[PDB]
């Protein structure tokens, strides 16, 4: 139940990652303001779906898809992951 | 008179190659780099297929170099990268392809050796 | 052209070019190319479907009578879509001449057997099947002729390794000769002999 | 581990297994199989011989070039033993005679020679020693063979505490003296026999060499099935298609094979014992020109 | 730099440059060329354990792996930690990270320090040479801060020299006045000069304002000096002033970080914590040394009877302090992924196999995980690369250098903490050529490097 | 100039000798180790230095076509002597 | 598309019928091979080996490959029936001298560098 790190794999040019990119360029800083000790890694996919990876204690990982998500949708998904609610 | 079958070509079962020398090897498809000791480029024209390097050990008598993999000296030549990919695919070998490296065109000017105000002026010739 | 250079014969060159054009005119259904080399050797490149007609013509026509089959063999070129090229060498005693016929196939396309045209082809075709894996249709008895019984693979293929995959020894536990995966006390030494600085400008390929 | 003794290759003829083995009694029945097993994986084998080299010629093709080294020795001298085992990391003792000779009685063959081998090997720093005794070796045996076997086993243990003792029953194989001896006769119903295949014993010796935990242990190599002597001989004669060695062998063959459940066997060394019904034809086919015997478990 | 290893009968004979127009053109460094001699000396060949006397003695893989696995099972959480050295590949890095995560440990550290305040390693461009090596040929002004590119990155300095010669590039340096083989403008030694440039008092601020393609390069050696946060903040402030005053010329990517070791960028990509401070805060009782030979952690900084495992290929300062030694493979003996200072991932190929009982490093970690009851999902090199793709998908694109620019976010996050600068001039570690030959365990084992050091120290 | 190992084996001109822990020594038991007694380095070290009154000398190893390829050696350096790259013979100008 | 010249079979069913004919012939021949070569194996394990060698190629979905395999198997059967092979050739199918190779990751780790 203890979150350790999260990973956002977004693509540079594909339209499906568009909203995700927006989220970063709009809100990532504020997120890093609220969570100064959580590693939020941002990495680059290529011709792949956007994805969000969440790592919990003892190496368990869960991933969710971010294809065609808007900034509001990715914000909601990230709040759900951070809070732990299903 | 024509089957008109639609499937990817696979001749693995007909070549007599042992099972573990098909799905365990990794072939490399590449244009060999020019030997830096020389200037000739005639050895950088064709595509090569070569297998992964395996263990070499010392012969207890005479200290020679001994191997146990039969494909250690197998190098194939191809006109294009597509030919090599087709051969490797039909033979059931997993491959890594590297794109051809080409020297970029350079601007050469002998007159720049003797420059009024640039740094290209040479101190000796 | 002083004494170290091979002399050339223009009369034979002209004669072979004329006979090549003649053969191409007579059999346009199968002939794709005709060539005469600088040392006066004529080769005819044909479609695989014309192996039996063309050969029959060259054996039976009054102006050819190539009655002797000197050699039949195959060449493996992995870079081509059709891997194997099949080469027929024919000798005519009536006109004291030689000719070469080439065709092509891959690992899965049968080639017609020419034993009905030349009896000599029989063993040659067996050898081809033994060494390259080319199947010949309507062969009286096609089977291995050079390799050991139960030998796997076709050793004259380019991707076949030089020392093969198995070696033989005598085992005293089972009291017989057994086959095991090959292990060499000294690996064959691969040499990189080709130099840069191309040797022959006349054969330079376009830089594409 | 002395880099020159680090294993290399794929465990084949020209591989290096890291085993330097001195095999005493390599010119006999079990020795040829042991040397073949050692040499097919690329170990270095030192063969001491006292016979003519002609009698050792059949061991030459058993290893790669240089992997089999023949040296002369005699059991009465400790210097030859020392020079034969100087460079080995494992020593195997297969020395044994099934009869008494004017120059070597049972005491020299089974007590003095093994004791000398063990003592010299311990002095030379040999890491592993493997010694073969009999399954039915006990001190109070009516036969001098098994009595000397037991005494020699005790003295080998005294000289080499880390020695591995392998005790086997009658061994049946292509060059044996069990099946061939029973087929050359051309009493029972109370003697029980437990024969073991030769290849099983060879693999057991090899795995004991390779097993790091079989240092001071004692093993008993026995077959899967126990037969009565009468029915075993009946089966032997049936397989040959034919109608149904002074004193010590008779008394040893009339006695029953002991049972030692507390001792580890072939299964502890990862070997499945081959039944006699699979190899009887192989051994006895040369005696010619299905109805297997009843077993007691 | 791309190279060709020449081998014969299972032995490395020499190293030659392999042509890459974007990285090293046609040249290599003297260390790159001649330090292969060190691969033949002080090599780890067999597993080793401590005997009852306290001395390292040989043993089998089974015994050493069982001893390591027993302690891995006994301890967990913050009691387990690992340090990664300068020659470690991405496969072994991700394998060790997964193994320590399976025991609920997050203290995966490197010896090279990068400031973690602000964005840290969350934004890749925060720790990359964003202009790329080739992009130096397009710049018209460059500012070097606290680095000696001549000995830290010889081919990068060669590219700077080429641009200086052919493009009339203007070069200025903050730090000690080293010899760079070209004439540059020394602005001084004090870090406070950056502040002046960040404020606009210094005339070089006007020089940078007029530039069309300005470039600022900061070395990691200036980041190791405990001022790294403040130094990075000042450089980011200068770059932000440039972008704000001169506007957005394009995707020029002014900011740059020049790295020194080959394993740092892959470790930062995979989520390793840069620096070894987390070990100091929470001393562990089981410590993994993955080729770590910088000596930044001694047995004094660890509790009594700490279990130390060294995995590597050379016997150096890291091996004699360890309880268990696991012999790994050198870079010429494996197919491994390394990411250079630009963020470009490249793979090596097997030239020879490891000597003795040495094995591939990720295979060692996987075997250890299986023996310890924590088997990792991957079994082949392809599956390890699939895991690498899952963790950071830029590690499987093997010649790509293009990436996103998140400079604005990093610059906004770098303004939170206000660490002060020290009154201590920037002094690079590679002051002169005699300090260039011996930098890693392979170089220190090289007899040719020893000859070079001797010749430069006294010449004949 | 042959030497002996601390074990007792002869050391070849290439410096080869099995160490004490090497099992391979067993190949020489009841046999011998083939060693060439004439060391070429010591034999070429005994040749006198030839004196020539020229700055450049030529060497072909003696015997004309039975020697080695003909090479030219510069003798301007007085610190050392010129040495043939095939034969090992030495040349010098008459210093003092 | 991709029209190709047949070897013997127009589709998969004819190839399967030829495969079944070849398998029937091998199954009939096995006891004769065991008796005539004086082999030390049983008829049961000989037929098991025949079945295993047939199942090794069970993944092929191309009729040309299938009937080339059938041609090769018929060649092998003709070699066996005419006693052109020796006992060694017949016994080579069983690899009774080759040491067992572990498929486990740990064992391959222990023995060497080969994956
Ligand atoms: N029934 C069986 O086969 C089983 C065997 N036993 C034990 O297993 C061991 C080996 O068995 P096995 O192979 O069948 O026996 P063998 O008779 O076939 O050979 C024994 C070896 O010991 C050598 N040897 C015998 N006497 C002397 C001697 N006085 N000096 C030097 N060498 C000698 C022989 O060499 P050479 O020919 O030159 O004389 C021979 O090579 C023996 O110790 C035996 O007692 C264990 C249970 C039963
Ligand atoms: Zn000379």
């Amino acid at each position: 139940l203890g979150l350790r790190e999260i990973r956002i794999h977004l693509c540079q040019r594909s339209p499906g990652s568009q909203g995700v990119r927006d989220f970063i360029e709009k809100r990532y800083v504020e997120l890093k303001k609220a969570n100064p000790d959580l590693p939020i890694l941002i990495r680059e996919c290529s011709d792949v779906q956007p994805k969000l990876w969440a790592r919990y204690a003892f190496g368990q990982e869960k991933n969710v898809s971010l294809n065609n998500f808007s900034a509001d949708q990715v914000t909601r998904t990230l709040e759900n992951v951070l809070s732990g609610k299903a | 008179q024509l089957i008109a079958v639609d499937e990817k070509l696979d001749i693995t079962t007909l070549t007599g190659v042992p099972e573990e020398h098909i799905k365990t090897r990794k072939v490399r498809i590449f244009v060999p780099a020019r030997n830096n000791m020389q200037s000739g480029v005639n050895n950088t024209k064709k595509w090569k297929m070569e297998f992964d390097t395996r263990e070499r050990w010392e012969n207890p008598l005479m200290g020679w170099s001994s191997t146990a993999d039969p494909l250690s000296n197998l190098v194939l030549t191809f006109s294009t990268k597509e030919d090599a990919v087709a051969f490797a695919e039909k033979n059931g070998w997993s491959f890594d392809v590297e794109e051809r490296k080409v020297p970029k065109p350079k601007s050469k000017s002998y007159g720049a050796n003797f420059s009024w105000n640039k740094r290209t002026r040479v101190s000796t010739k | 052209t002083r004494p170290t250079i091979r002399p050339r014969n223009d009369v034979v060159h002209k004669q072979l070019s004329a006979f090549g054009q003649y053969v191409a005119e007579i059999l346009p259904k199968y002939v794709q190319q005709v060539q005469v080399s600088c040392f006066n050797e004529l080769e005819i490149f044909i479609h695989p479907d014309g192996v039996i007609p063309v050969l029959t013509f060259l054996r039976d026509h009054t102006n050819a009578q190539f009655k002797s089959l000197a050699d039949l063999t195959a060449v493996d070129v992995p870079t081509r879509q059709n891997r194997f090229e099949i080469v027929y060498n024919l000798l005519s005693l009536r006109f004291n001449s030689r000719i070469r016929v080439k065709t092509y196939t891959d690992e899965l396309t049968p080639i017609e057997s020419s034993v009905t045209v030349y009896k000599a082809a029989n063993w040659y075709e067996r050898e081809i099947w033994d060494m390259f894996g080319v199947f010949f249709a309507n062969h009286p008895d096609l089977r291995r002729i050079l390799t050991d019984y139960g030998f796997e693979g076709h050793p004259f293929r380019k991707d076949f390794p030089l020392s093969g995959y198995v070696e033989l020894r005598y085992d005293d536990e089972v009291k017989r000769v057994v086959a095991e995966p090959v292990e060499l006390a000294q690996e064959f030494r691969k040499f990189d002999l080709n130099s840069p600085w191309e040797a022959f400008p006349a054969y330079r390929q376009p830089p594409e | 581990l002395h880099h020159a003794l680090i294993p290399h290759g794929k465990g084949g003829r020209s591989s290096v297994s890291g085993i330097v083995a001195t095999v005493f009694g390599a010119t006999g029945f079990l020795g040829r199989y042991v040397v073949n097993h050692l040499g097919r994986m690329g170990s270095q084998v030192i063969v001491p011989y006292r016979c003519e080299p002609y009698d050792t010629m059949h061991l030459r093709p058993m290893g790669d070039l240089g992997q089999i080294i023949f040296m002369e020795w005699n059991g009465k001298d400790k210097d030859s033993i020392r020079k034969v085992v100087e460079h080995s990391n494992v020593v195997i003792n297969l020395v044994g005679r099934e009869w008494e000779t004017k120059n070597f009685d049972f005491e020299d063959v089974f007590v003095k020679i093994p004791h000398a081998i063990a003592q010299v090997s311990k002095e030379a720093g040999v890491e592993k020693l493997i010694h073969i005794s009999h399954l039915n070796a006990d001190i109070k045996s009516p036969s001098r063979y098994l009595r000397s076997k037991a005494v020699g086993e005790k003295e080998v243990r005294a000289a080499f505490p880390e020695a591995t003792i392998i005790k086997p029953s009658d061994i049946f194989g292509r060059e044996d003296r069990f099946l061939n001896y029973f087929a050359s006769m051309r009493l029972g119903k109370e003697t029980v026999k437990q024969p073991v295949y030769i290849v099983d014993v060879s693999k057991g010796i090899i795995n004991a060499i390779k097993d790091p935990d079989a240092k001071g242990k004692t093993f008993a190599f026995v077959g899967p099935n126990r037969y009565l002597l009468f029915d075993l001989v009946q089966y032997i004669f049936a397989v040959a298609y034919r109608p149904f060695t002074t004193r010590d062998k008779v008394e040893r063959v009339h006695m029953s094979d002991m049972t030692l459940p507390h001792l580890p066997g072939l299964e502890d060394l990862g070997i499945q014992a081959t039944p006699l019904e699979l190899k009887a034809i192989e051994v006895l086919r040369r005696h010619r020109t299905v109805k297997p015997a009843k077993t007691v478990n | 730099s791309n190279i060709v290893v020449s081998t014969r009968t299972g032995e490395v004979m020499r190293i030659l440059p392999r042509m890459h127009e974007d990285i090293n053109e046609e040249w290599i460094s003297d260390k790159t060329r001649f330090a292969y001699d060190g691969l033949k000396r002080q090599r780890l060949t067999q597993p080793m354990i401590r005997n009852e006397k306290g001395l390292l003695t040989y043993t089998t893989w089974e015994d050493a792996l069982s001893r390591v696995a027993g302690m891995l099972q006994s301890f967990q959480g913050n009691d387990v930690a690992a340090i990664a050295g300068g020659l470690v590949d991405a496969e072994a890095l991700v394998a060790l990270k997964d193994l320590l995560n399976r025991v609920d440990s997050d203290s995966l550290c490197t010896e090279e320090v990068f400031p973690t305040a602000g964005a840290g390693t969350d934004l890749r461009s925060n720790y990359l040479l964003n202009t790329t090596i080739a992009g130096v040929e397009e710049a018209d002004v460059i500012l070097l801060v606290g680095t000696n590119p001549r000995f830290e990155a010889p081919l990068f300095n060669a590219r700077i020299r080429k641009s200086w010669l052919h493009n009339d590039l203007k070069v200025a340096l903050i730090g000690s006045p080293v010899d760079l083989t070209y004439r540059y403008d020394h602005l001084g030694d004090s870090p406070k000069i950056l502040q002046d440039i960040a404020s606009g008092n210094h005339p070089f601020s006007q020089i940078l304002k007029e530039a069309k393609k300005p470039m600022v390069v900061l070395g990691s050696s200036a980041l190791q000096r405990s001022d790294g946060t403040a130094i990075l903040a000042a450089v980011s402030n200068i770059a932000q002033n440039i972008r704000l005053s001169s506007g957005v010329t394009g995707d020029w990517k002014v900011m740059n970080i020049l790295h020194r070791i080959a394993s740092q960028v892959a470790a930062l990509d995979l989520g390793y914590k840069p620096g070894v401070e987390a070990i100091r805060k929470n001393p562990p009782k089981v410590l993994f040394l993955l080729g770590a030979d910088g000596g930044c952690i001694t047995r004094q900084d660890l509790p009594k009877d700490c279990f130390i495992i060294y995995q590597g290929h050379h016997g150096d300062v890291g091996a004699p302090m360890a309880d268990v030694i696991l012999p790994g493979a050198a870079y010429t003996e494996k197919s491994a992924t390394y990411v250079n200072t630009e963020g470009r991932a490249q793979q090596t190929k097997v030239a020879v196999t490891p000597p003795g009982l040495a094995r591939e490093d990720w295979k060692i970690i996987r075997a250890l995980s299986e023996i310890a009851g924590m088997t990792l999902p991957y079994d082949t090199l392809d599956q390890v690369r699939s895991r690498l793709e899952e963790v950071s998908p830029n590690l499987v694109r093997y010649d790509d250098v293009e990436g996103a620019n998140y400079f604005q976010q990093a610059n906004e996050l770098s303004k939170l903490v206000n660490q002060q600068l020290l009154a201590d001039p920037l002094v690079p570690p590679q002051l002169t050529i005699k300090d260039f030959y011996m930098t890693d365990s392979i170089s220190r084992a090289s007899q040719t490097m020893a000859k070079c050091v001797k010749a430069v120290t006294e010449g004949i | 100039g042959v030497r002996t190992s601390p074990t007792g084996e002869k050391v070849t001109h290439t410096g080869q000798a099995y160490d004490d822990g090497d099992y391979r020594r067993v190949r020489f038991s009841d046999r011998q180790k083939e060693v060439n007694e004439n060391f070429a380095i010591d034999l070429i070290a005994e040749q006198p230095v030839s004196e020539v009154g020229s700055r450049v000398i030529s060497c072909d190893g003696g015997g004309g076509a039975l020697g080695h390829p003909r090479v030219y050696i510069n003798l301007d350096k007085e610190t050392k002597t010129g040495t043939c790259g095939y034969c090992g013979l030495q040349f010098r100008q008459p210093h003092h | 598309g991709t029209s190709v010249k047949p070897i013997f079979s127009r589709d998969m069913n004819e190839a399967k019928r030829r495969v079944r004919e070849l398998y029937r012939a091998w199954y009939r021949e096995v006891p004769n091979t065991v008796h005539l070569f004086q082999l030390d194996i049983s008829v049961k394990q000989g037929r098991d080996k025949v079945r295993e060698m047939f199942m090794k190629n069970a993944h092929v979905t191309d009729p040309r490959v299938v009937d080339l395999l059938v041609i090769k198997g018929k060649m092998e059967l003709e070699e066996t029936i005419n006693v052109w092979k020796q006992r060694t050739h017949i016994m080579r199918f069983f690899h009774e001298t080759e040491a067992p190779r572990p498929t486990d990751f740990l064992s391959k780790f222990y023995v060497g560098h080969d994956p």
